[PDB]
């Protein structure tokens, strides 16, 4: 049951901080690894940080990776984002991308508009 | 037009020869009674296939008989080949009327041999002589002055046959006066020549040059073919004949096999002249119809349409791993139908994909770019090929792709597949690695952080609809056949057919691979249904798998034949009998009528009748039940007279047909329950008979070693490799011998000595002349004696026979001393008494030889005194009338010609044994040993000696229980001898159909003949009698008969003969009074 419905995302200041999540509809958290993209309007996705399996290992992207902070909650059935350190640069949908299984994995799409 | 061929075409088949043969073979050959075309001449509008040509060129078909008729030499050469012109190889032989020229020249296209040029012409048909081939010169195969001279018609029968790259070609010559068809009458064709030409003939045509004829008006342009010569043509066809051939070892007759009935007994029972009787010939159970025939109901499916019109799969790299099982499979529609953009199986042939069958079944399905799709494959290498996923060099389904560009691309740009470029675990094949690999060690000088910081070998690919190859999404899933690890589960959709009533059908319900004819059948199978048994794989009844309902299967249903056949001699008519098959069935593979137009064998006939046994075809069932002959089976028979109802009818019943009535084994002779009166011998009939035992067979004896070796070491020793079954089978020969002497011994050399014939045979007015041996005439065989050594088959078929290994010891007692044996015992039997073998042999007197011999029967010798003379002459005429049908009937020895029959047919299917390889290589022995090394000869060889020890022990068994049955036979005739040549037994019906007189031992070529002389009595006559007569108060008791009344005085008689005497005191015992007797009545004794 892989409906990934992203969550947590919204409207955020230059520099904020806020929570990113999504969710599988009620299944194992675990082995599916998430992974999350920046898709600036006026051109397409690129990738700025993501994680494993193991959730402990925070693989971020190569790009500025102490911006954004990452957690697997098993215990929640959430991800959870806390960007920090922001910049006007990714005002994008952002997608919770749980690899297990479905690779291309999304289904709701989650906005984060970067203002002023 | 149509005509017969009566009786040609018949030739010598091969070189070889023989003599007084009735020899048969197989070969192409014209069958008799055929129709054969007529050609005559153009018929204007009357050619086909040339033009202004008279009769056109035919095709070939592997043999033609072809015959030209004239009245002066006219017709010249043919064309053979397949094209007849300088394309193809064709044939040329030509008439030079100087000499004959063979060519294969492939000369250009003439339309006719005689364009028009008429005579003046030189040759016009040798177009072109290029590439001539072959060349051959020889005599002229002429023709006429037997056309003229003899004022007869001439004519020239050939046969070209092209046999095994061999052109045999034969010939005749023979007037004719009935020139309009070609006559009855009966010839042969021995060839002239052999070419080894190996072309393929399927077209021919004759060659004849117009020189001048008148048959149109024009002074030069009257050479015109439309009423001139002509000949007919037929065509051979591969049927066996029995030949007949002559003392000088020439064809004087033939007969065919396939053309009657008739013809095919003829064959079975290689002669001429077959004798009235059923004769098994060739069976004929069926053809079967079509095909496997299951049923259109339930199956079963995988959900394939699921997963490949998906059209949602994923990353190559994350490839879907999906297990498929445990259902009926069909890659018909994925195979054909154009929804992919390739389709190529590694291992696996498309086309056989639903008929095999695989345990598992793997999908394994993604994305991919256009140019990378060369990598799916055994033996690729490449980003993909070595990092997304590999396959192995092994055997894996197919490699599918299909473009996507509608349904994978979006115009909005499509990034969301992936390939990564060259940095995973490098995919031993088949690994699903989804890692994220970002660093490796993040150090290494390679990839690290040093050097390279910011790469991620994931390379998200975008593309959109329009882009190009390369950038052209193909969609591709993988059939990965995980087969032989365990049962196979996945196998195509089989269960494709509709069955079938009542008709004899090649089923398969499941894997049950037979035939048989389905029926409605009445049982209920359990869920243990799946087929049913009567014994030990007898499948007797079946379910269809699919719809189920029970079903009986009964046998391929049923062939036979029994022809009948009432003598060649005395008729010529055959019908023939059906074991055990409902004509409705029209019995011969139903309605055969493949065969040739034989209303017998176009069985069809109105005239039939079904019974236990079949129906005969020829059948004219009658309700009138005479007694039986030829036996047909349960009861019925056939055989009436000639003029039942019509005179057109023959002894064979129903003439060109044959009846069957029901066996009725005569009329009725009853007598009541008498009263007390009886029906007692007024008059008589001594008579006669005869019996035939054969008492031995011919010697034999067989050396092991020259049988199966003669003469070739190797094989003496692998025999003497096989232990000691020769020992056995000689030992086993020689034993049969010594007592086929033993019982020539025992049957014949009873008495201790000879007693002369008398030299004055003066006996009793009972004359010989025709027991005791010859006067002096050669060889001392009686006159009866004489017919019995010669009315025996003198030939014997002819079995002189010793060739190899084959012998014949010659046996002890030889026919002169026999008969000088079998002559003292008629003479012991007839001057001594019944008494040369009990002691010395004493002296009677013939009459009382036989008075004495009816007191065997209980008459006294008043009997004969008193009828001496008449019961004498009627001995003699008896006697007399014992050579008439002993010299007479045909068969009436059968069962000697039967024993040395047996013993022919032995020794010859023997040495045909002989004749075949029994799997070897060849046959015969020398070859085989000389054409091979060593290892090779001795097994094949082997192989030789086993089959030949077999068909050897065969044979000795079968002889020994032929011997022990004929020592059974020889017993009892030794048996008889004594009892009734030594004596006169009483044992009913043993010593001849009556009350016995005596016997008399003939000699015989390997048997013996006894003429049981017997008493038959006559004339039956009714009187009355009474078991007692009460006399003084006291009844009476014959001693000597039995008190007979004529109806008003009483008489005293005998049992076996009306002698009445007065009641009397000495030949009536006496006791007790009247007692409680039934019968008993008046008239008291003197």
């Amino acid at each position: 049951e892989v409906q990934l419905v992203e969550s947590g995302g919204g409207q955020v200041e230059t520099g904020g901080s806020l929570r990113l999540s999504c969710q599988a509809s009620g299944s194992t958290f675990s082995d599916y690894v998430m992974a999350w993209f920046r898709q600036r309007p006026g051109k397409e996705r690129e990738f700025v940080a993501t994680i494993s399996r193991n959730g402990g290992t925070t693989t971020y992207g190569s790009s500025v990776k102490g911006r954004f902070t990452i957690s697997r909650d098993n215990a929640k059935s959430t991800v959870y984002l806390q960007m920090n350190s922001l910049k006007p640069e990714d005002t994008a949908v952002y997608y919770c991308y749980a690899v297990g299984g479905d690779g291309d994995s999304w289904g709701q799409g989650t906005q984060v508009t970067v203002s002023s | 037009a149509y005509t017969n061929s009566f009786t040609r075409g018949v030739y010598y088949p091969d070189k070889v020869f023989r003599s007084s043969v009735l020899h048969s073979t197989q070969d192409l050959f014209l069958p008799f009674f055929s129709n054969v075309t007529w050609f005559h001449a153009i018929h204007v509008s009357g050619t086909n296939g040339t033009k202004r040509f008279d009769n056109p060129v035919l095709p070939f078909n592997d043999g033609v008989y072809f015959a030209s008729t004239e009245k002066s030499n006219i017709i010249r050469g043919w064309i053979f080949g397949t094209t007849l012109d300088s394309k193809t190889q064709s044939l040329l032989i030509v008439n030079n009327a100087t000499n004959v020229v063979i060519k294969v020249c492939e000369f250009q296209f003439c339309n006719d041999p005689f364009l028009g040029s008429w005579m003046e012409s030189e040759f016009r048909v040798y177009s072109s002589a290029n590439n001539c081939t072959f060349e051959y010169v020889s005599q002229p195969f002429l023709m006429d002055l037997e056309g003229k001279q003899g004022n007869f018609k001439n004519l020239r029968e050939f046969v070209f046959k092209n046999i095994d790259g061999y052109f045999k070609i034969y010939s005749k010559h023979t007037p004719i006066n009935l020139v309009r068809d070609l006559p009855q009458g009966f010839s042969a064709l021995e060839p002239l020549v052999d070419l080894p030409i190996g072309i393929n003939i399927t077209r021919f045509q004759t060659l004849l040059a117009l020189h001048r004829s008148y048959l149109t008006p024009g002074d030069s342009s009257s050479g015109w073919t439309a009423g001139a010569a002509a000949y007919y043509v037929g065509y051979l066809q591969p049927r066996t004949f029995l030949l007949k051939y002559n003392e000088n070892g020439t064809i004087t007759d033939a007969v065919d096999c396939a053309l009657d009935p008739l013809s095919e007994t003829k064959c079975t029972l290689k002669s001429f002249t077959v004798e009235k009787g059923i004769y098994q010939t060739s069976n004929f159970r069926v053809q079967p119809t079509e095909s496997i025939v299951r049923f259109p109901n339930i199956t079963n499916l995988c959900p394939f349409g699921e997963v490949f019109n998906a059209t949602r799969f994923a990353s190559v790299y994350a490839w879907n791993r999906k297990r498929i099982s445990n259902c009926v499979a069909d890659y018909s529609v994925l195979y054909n139908s154009a929804s992919f953009s390739t389709f190529k199986c590694y291992g696996v042939s498309p086309t056989k994909l639903n008929d095999l069958c695989f345990t598992n079944v793997y999908a394994d399905s993604f994305v991919i770019r256009g140019d990378e799709v060369r990598q799916i494959a055994p033996g690729q290498t490449g980003k993909i090929a070595d990092y997304n996923y590999k396959l192995p060099d092994d055997f894996t389904g197919c490699v599918i792709a299909w473009n996507s560009n509608n349904l994978d691309s979006k115009v909005g740009g499509n990034y969301n597949y992936l390939y990564r470029l060259f940095r995973k675990s490098n995919l031993k094949p088949f690994e699903r690695d989804i890692s994220t690999e970002i660093y490796q060690a993040g150090s290494t000088p390679c990839n690290g952080v040093e050097g390279f910081n910011c790469y991620f070998p994931l390379q998200s690919y975008g593309f959109q609809p329009t882009n190009g190859v390369g950038y052209q999404p193909y969609r591709v899933v993988v059939l990965s056949f995980e087969l032989l690890h365990a049962p196979a589960t996945v196998c195509g959709p089989k269960k494709s057919t509709n069955l079938v009533k009542n008709k004899c059908v090649n089923f398969n319900f499941n894997g049950l691979t037979g035939t048989g004819v389905l029926t409605e059948s009445n049982k209920k199978f359990l869920p243990f249904q799946q087929f049913g048994r009567d014994i030990a794989d007898t499948t007797d009844a079946v379910r269809d798998p699919q719809t189920l309902e029970i079903l009986d299967i009964t046998p391929c249903s049923f062939g036979g034949v029994s022809v009948i056949t009432p003598g060649t001699n005395t008729s010529n008519q055959v019908a023939v009998l059906y074991q055990d098959v409902n004509c409705t069935e029209v019995p011969v593979a139903i309605h055969a009528d493949q065969l040739t137009p034989t209303w017998r064998v176009y069985s069809t006939g109105s005239n039939v009748f079904q019974t236990r046994a079949g129906c005969l075809i020829g059948a004219e069932h009658v309700n009138n039940s005479y007694e039986c002959d030829i036996p047909i089976g349960a009861g019925i028979c056939a055989s009436y007279q000639t003029q039942t109802n019509s005179p057109r009818r023959a002894r064979s019943v129903a003439s060109q047909s044959i009846i069957a009535y029901t066996m009725s084994l005569g009329a009725e002779n009853s007598v009541a329950y008498s009263n007390n009166s009886i029906a007692i011998p007024t008059n008589f009939t001594i008579s006669v008979t005869t019996e035939i035992l054969p008492v031995s067979m011919t010697k034999t004896s067989v050396d092991c070693t020259m049988y199966i070796c003669g003469d070739s070491t190797e094989c003496s020793n692998l025999l003497l490799q096989y232990g000691s079954f020769c020992t056995q089978l000689n030992r086993a020969l020689t034993g049969i011998a010594v007592e086929q002497d033993k019982n020539t011994q025992e049957v014949f050399a009873q008495v201790k000595q000879i007693y002369k014939t008398p030299p004055i045979k003066d006996f009793g007015g009972f004359n010989f002349s025709q027991i005791l041996p010859d006067p002096s005439k050669p060889s001392k065989r009686s006159f009866i004696e004489d017919l019995l050594f010669n009315k025996v088959t003198l030939a014997d078929a002819g079995f002189i026979q010793k060739f190899n290994g084959l012998t014949v010891l010659p046996p002890l007692l030889t026919d002169e001393m026999i008969a000088q044996y079998t002559s003292a015992l008629l003479a012991g039997t007839i001057t001594s008494g019944w008494t040369f073998g009990a002691g010395a042999a004493l002296q009677i007197p013939f009459a009382m030889q036989m008075a004495y011999r009816f007191n065997g029967i209980g008459v006294t010798q008043n009997v004969l005194y008193e009828n001496q003379k008449l019961i004498a002459n009627q001995f003699n005429s008896a006697i007399g009338k014992i050579q008439d049908s002993l010299s007479s009937t045909a068969s009436a020895l059968g069962k000697l010609q039967d024993v040395v029959n047996q013993n022919a047919q032995a020794l010859n299917t023997l040495v045909k044994q002989l004749s075949s390889n029994f799997g070897a290589i060849s046959s015969v022995l020398n070859d085989i040993l000389s054409r091979l090394d060593k290892v090779e000869a001795e097994v094949q060889i082997d192989r030789l000696i086993t089959g030949r020890l077999q068909s050897l022990q065969t044979y000795v068994t079968q002889q020994l229980i032929r011997a022990a049955e004929i020592r059974a036979s020889a017993n009892l005739a030794a048996t008889k001898m004594s009892e009734c040549v030594l004596g006169q037994s009483k044992r009913v019906d043993f010593c001849g159909k009556g009350y016995h007189l005596m016997s008399f031992p003939q000699s015989a070529p390997h048997g013996v003949v006894f003429l049981h002389v017997t008493y038959v009595p006559a004339q039956e006559k009714n009187f009355t009698t009474a078991p007692a007569i009460c006399h003084d108060g006291k009844a009476h008791f014959p001693r000597e008969g039995v008190f007979v009344s004529n109806g008003t005085h009483w008489f005293v008689t005998q049992r076996n003969f009306y002698e009445p005497q007065i009641i009397t005191t000495d030949n009536t015992f006496v006791s007790g009074n009247c007692d409680v007797v039934i019968g008993i009545v008046n008239n008291t004794v003197y």
